[PDB]
């Protein structure tokens, strides 16, 4: 009987409702469910550009399409002339050479307003930034591998043309003492960061001339998308070169030994590159780089957008800081060495609570001496708190010295101080300073001069016990201000920021060789500031819930902190691990008696994996969503126990004698729509899972039963056995030294993830059904367009397409007009089968709608290719084409549509070994699309061209061709 | 003039 090709079953319409259903609710929950706060400042400046039109088609063959700008910030630059380091800016995927204008006007501004006053920092080495922009035309990198090689051979040209520049009189203005310069910087944005990689592996490369790459949101472990080969062989390329150069053991043999890498991503903001692609720990050891947050960075304190983490005003001041730190114009490389410069960004970039932070005062040369009496007035007892609830109440210059406990315990100990006032640097005068003291023998025993120590005498009798004391300044922990008035650790208002907290952290070991910590109250009248120093336990202050993932998810984990705690606890959860789980936070209120609390409480939810804390300053109600081990990307590096999951460090007034509860619970509807980031790209390749596995039930029934049954019948048919056995298949295949393992299937291989190949089924079951009706409506449309052409008259009134490929016509022009003629084919054997309504015509126009669904599935594969083809003539640029890729890539499809056009019908089917070679082929492609489609996307229309010359084979010569 |  003749079933409609609009009719659908109830078991295959509920199944695409639900389909549909859990993609809304997947993608509904992703913009509005666990969002973190915006929290970036507009920057506002005054752009200019000057184009360095010398560097043409002689230096480079791509400068007829490229082209390289300085840039100049108008009322500062008021010439076109190099005066210092030169750094280089790439701009991403469509990306503007203009989005250079906030961070190299930062640097502009910051050299004129500070710098170039500060004579000590010029004796140091320290110039302006010239900031080098390049105009890629808003070229599309990350859909096209040819377009990101071109990219990294141009700017290996530019960087030879820019440091050729510092030989010009007539167009450089520096020290002639100073050598010449032989690096850039570059700082590169998205697809720019690999541009910036890339660079270093191409022939073209000059040997040392790139020592300092910092990327904005640079997806560095696993390419955007997989559409095009070109771009997963350079990806493979550079993430091969890194892994062999970083594993060699005699740094001779290491091309990157004095190259940094500092990769800083946007957070969950960022929408256009997962920030899960960022992590370069599988790329870079720690001593050359680190991947850090946004919402890490000191004075920061917010996630970004891909567009936001250029003009960010607080970004912008502290990259520029960061760039100023680095700088040394005395060497030719116009950098400090590799070690001092991957401090000196775990300075401005890091929160300082990392393992590898380094602790400066300890070990440094004394400041000060502290003569103080012998009274110990100023000597507290050991174990007691030191909290200064205000600053400058005697009126005089005080100190407070805290004695360091012995080393004899054999239990790990901390020295914790936090204060909200600004601790003075040495040689400086304030409302505070802290600093370590040691005892100075009153026996003369020689040592240093002391000419910079400075002497503060506090004493005023005849005691006047001599301290040598170092300022703490140089390590201390900038903590965003937690107050009962802040919401958030940032202000996107500039008058409303809050001046920061200040915290220091010391193991005892660090301090044991000093003998107290001297917290100088300078101040005399009294002012608003509080300090809370003491020392703690490690067994008091960190505690660890072991606790597994099924019972954190059914019931949720709940801690009592008591009232005699120290001020910093930490509790660590080692089963929250996972980026795909999202979790809610609840602190209780503190219940402080009588007195208000000397500060909100402040909770640091951080992971020590990729260097990412996110701060909740005056907590009660935090959302917690982690960056911790991503599906698709290479698995972590070993690490200790004590680093494992997730952590929160909590800041609380110990003065309130109130207990305090944390409670952390799942977010079901968060954690739902974590999946749109890690899983949108599956929905190129494994919805021809689906097609696949439902062309091969219309085959199977049409070579038994001679009817070629219509789309959502095979639909039917396969979700009763084919798809559900099929699923259970790669489901088993998960189960079932090497950096891709991750690269297949769901792209994890942890059990508890499974459900995702059913929920990836089920959904791409639904898109596959609203495409097919897509389909439908389109050629009822166009054949009702035809149709009223065909009253409003009435009333009123071959073989030579190869040439055209072999020549200029890519194949994806040709695919494109094959999907053309093939909805032309499909509108005139739907009109066809309404006329006659013959079972011979059903079977053609079934058969040609499904061939017609799985040409429309590797569309979007294809279709980037054309849209660079389309720019590169706007541009003028002419790319050739091998003749024996274009061929042999739409030839089979060209074949088939002709056949197609000519309304024959596909022969139904050593017969039997034709018939199961169908299916054979069909199961293939479906598991194919399933396993290697996220990764190798790119050869999905290789497959399909296959079977797109089977068809071509049945139908000639198993058939009259 | 200025520009954001
Ligand atoms: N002052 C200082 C500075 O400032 P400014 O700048 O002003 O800023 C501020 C601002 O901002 C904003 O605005 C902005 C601006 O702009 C300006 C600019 O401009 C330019 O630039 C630009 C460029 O050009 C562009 N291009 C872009 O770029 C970028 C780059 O940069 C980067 O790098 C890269 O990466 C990228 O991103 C790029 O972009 P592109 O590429 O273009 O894009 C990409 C993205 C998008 O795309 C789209 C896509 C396509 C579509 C399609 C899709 C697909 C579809 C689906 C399917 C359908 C089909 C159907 C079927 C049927 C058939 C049958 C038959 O991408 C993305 O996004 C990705 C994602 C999405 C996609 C996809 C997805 C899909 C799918 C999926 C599904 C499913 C799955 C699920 C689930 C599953 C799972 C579960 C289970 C398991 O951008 C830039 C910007 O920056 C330049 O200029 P010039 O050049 O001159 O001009 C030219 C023009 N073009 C520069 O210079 C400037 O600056 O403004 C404007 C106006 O005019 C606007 O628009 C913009 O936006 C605003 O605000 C904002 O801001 C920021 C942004 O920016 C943020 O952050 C904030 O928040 C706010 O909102 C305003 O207001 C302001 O004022
Ligand atoms: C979740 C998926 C199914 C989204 C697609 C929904 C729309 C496009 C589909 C779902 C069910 C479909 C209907 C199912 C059955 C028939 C009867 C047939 O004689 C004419 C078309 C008609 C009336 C279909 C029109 C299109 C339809 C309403
Ligand atoms: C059967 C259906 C799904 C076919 C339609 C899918 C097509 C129209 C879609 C799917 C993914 C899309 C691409 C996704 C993102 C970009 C980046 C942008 O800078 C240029 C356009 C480009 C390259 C899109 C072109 C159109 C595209 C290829
Ligand atoms: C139905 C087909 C949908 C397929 C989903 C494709 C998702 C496209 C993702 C865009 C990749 C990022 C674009 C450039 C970003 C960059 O510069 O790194």
């Amino acid at each position: 009987p003749w079933r409609s090709p609009w009719a659908i079953s109830v078991f295959a319409f509920v199944t695409s409702l639900l389909g549909i259903g859990l993609l809304l609710a997947v993608i509904h929950s992703s913009v509005t469910r666990q969002i973190d706060p915006k929290g970036c400042r507009m920057s506002y400046m005054r752009p200019s550009y000057a184009k360095l039109s010398d560097f043409d088609t002689e230096h480079t063959r791509l400068a007829s399409k490229y082209s390289l700008y300085l840039y100049r910030e108008q009322g500062i630059d008021h010439d076109v002339k190099v005066r210092g380091v030169p750094v280089l800016f790439i701009p991403g995927n469509a990306g503007s050479y203009k989005q250079v204008r906030p961070i190299a006007a930062e640097a502009a501004n910051y050299f004129h307003d500070v710098l170039q006053h500060d004579e000590a920092a010029l004796r140091a080495g320290v110039r302006s930034l010239d900031f080098f922009t390049v105009d890629f035309n808003e070229d599309i990198t990350a859909f096209h591998g040819q377009t990101l090689l071109d990219q990294a051979e141009y700017l290996n040209e530019a960087i030879r043309y820019i440091l050729s520049l510092y030989l010009d009189p007539r167009v450089s203005e520096r020290d002639p003492d100073l050598p010449d310069p032989t690096s850039v910087i570059v700082l590169g944005h998205a697809m720019g960061g690999i541009v910036a990689r890339t660079m270093l592996i191409m022939p073209n490369y000059q040997h040392n001339s790139i020592n300092t790459i910092i990327t904005m949101s640079a997806p560095h472990a696993r390419p955007p998308v997989s559409f095009d080969g070109q771009i997963v062989q350079t990806y493979k390329d550079i993430n091969n070169y890194w892994r062999h150069a970083y594993s060699q053991k005699w740094a001779n043999d290491n091309p990157l030994w004095h190259v940094t890498l500092v990769s800083i991503a946007g957070g969950g903001l960022d929408t256009v590159v997962p920030s899960d692609y960022a992590s370069i720990e599988s790329l870079v050891p720690d001593t050359h780089g680190f991947t850090v947050f946004t919402s890490t960075i000191p004075n920061v304190w917010t996630s970004m957008d891909h567009q936001a983490i250029l003009w960010c005003d607080q970004f912008r001041k502290v990259i520029i800081r960061a760039l100023f730190d680095i700088v040394d114009v005395h060497r030719a490389s116009q950098t400090k060495p590799r070690a001092q410069r991957m401090r000196v960004f775990k300075k401005w970039f890091l929160s300082g609570m990392e393992t590898v932070a380094e602790k400066i005062a300890p070990t440094s040369d004394p400041t000060t001496l502290l003569i103080v009496d012998d009274k110990s007035d100023s000597i507290t007892a050991e174990g007691e708190r030191l909290v200064l609830r205000e600053l400058g109440t005697q009126g005089s210059v005080r100190a407070h010295l805290m004695p360091i406990p012995p080393p004899g315990s054999p239990e790990l100990k901390r020295f914790t101080l936090l204060t909200d006032t600004k601790l003075d640097k040495p040689g400086e005068n304030g409302k505070l300073e802290v600093m370590f003291c040691s005892v100075i023998p009153s026996q003369p025993n020689p040592t240093g001069p002391a000419i910079p120590s400075q002497l503060d005498l506090s004493k005023g009798n005849a005691g006047t016990t001599r301290l040598a004391c170092t300022n703490v300044a140089p390590d201390v922990i900038t903590l965003p201000a937690s107050t009962r008035f802040a919401r958030f650790p940032f202000s996107v208002r500039k008058e409303a920021e809050i001046p920061p907290f200040s915290y220091l952290e010391y193991v005892l070991d660090d301090i044991s060789e000093h003998q107290f910590v001297a917290v100088i109250e300078k101040a005399t009248i009294p002012t608003p500031g509080f300090v809370i120093a003491e020392f703690s336990d490690h067994s008091n202050s960190h505690h660890t819930r072991h606790i597994g993932l099924r019972n954190l998810l059914t019931f949720g984990i709940s801690l009592r902190l008591p009232s005699n705690r120290p001020m910093m606890s930490e509790v660590r959860i080692p089963s929250v691990k996972s980026s795909l789980l999202a979790y809610n936070l609840r602190i209780s209120a503190l219940e402080c008696s009588g007195r208000k609390d000397l500060f909100a409480p402040l909770v640091r939810q951080y992971l020590a994996e990729p260097y990412e804390s996110k701060y909740f300053v005056n907590a009660r109600q935090a959302a917690v969503s982690l960056h911790g081990v991503a599906p698709y990307v290479p698995p972590p590096m070993s690490r200790e126990p004590e680093a494992e999951g997730l952590a929160f460090q909590l800041w609380t007034d110990p003065t309130c004698n109130s207990s305090i509860q944390v409670d952390l619970t799942v977010d079901v509807m968060g954690s739902l729509g974590k999946l749109y980031m890690r899983y949108r790209t599956v929905f190129a390749a494994f919805p021809l899972f689906i097609v696949s596995l439902v062309l091969r039930k219309q085959f199977q029934v049409y070579d038994s039963t001679g009817s070629f049954i219509t789309f959502a019948e095979g639909l039917d048919l396969s979700l009763r056995q084919s798809i559900p056995v099929m699923l259970i298949v790669l489901a088993a295949l998960t189960l079932s030294t090497n950096f891709h393992q991750n690269d297949l299937l769901i792209g994890t291989q942890d059990p508890f993830f499974l459900f995702l190949i059913p929920l990836i089924g089920i959904i791409c079951v639904g898109v596959c059904t609203v495409v097919n009706y897509i389909a439908l409506s389109l050629t009822r449309l166009i054949s009702v367009v035809i149709s009223f052409i065909g009253f409003l008259t009435v009333r009123f009134g071959t073989a030579v397409l190869l040439f055209l490929v072999s020549t200029m016509i890519p194949y994806q022009l040709a695919y494109l007009v094959a999907c053309l003629v093939q909805l032309g084919t499909l509108v005139r054997a739907q009109r066809i089968s309404s006329e006659l309504r013959s079972p011979a015509n059903s079977n053609f126009h079934n058969y040609v709608h499904s061939i017609f669904i799985l040409m429309l599935w590797i569309l979007p594969i294809n279709l980037p290719t054309l849209v660079v083809w389309m720019h590169n003539l706007s541009v003028h640029w002419l790319t050739p084409f091998t003749s024996h890729h274009n061929v042999f890539s739409i030839m089979p499809f060209i074949l088939l549509v002709e056949t197609h056009t000519t309304g024959q019908m596909i022969p139904r089917t050593c017969c039997v070994l034709l018939r199961h070679i169908t299916s054979i082929l069909l199961l293939s492609l479906a598991l194919y699309a399933a396993v290697y489609g996220v990764s190798y996307a790119y050869t999905l229309h290789q497959f399909v061209n296959l079977f797109a010359f089977w068809l071509v084979m049945v139908h000639s010569t198993a058939d009259d061709w | 003039g200025t520009t954001s």
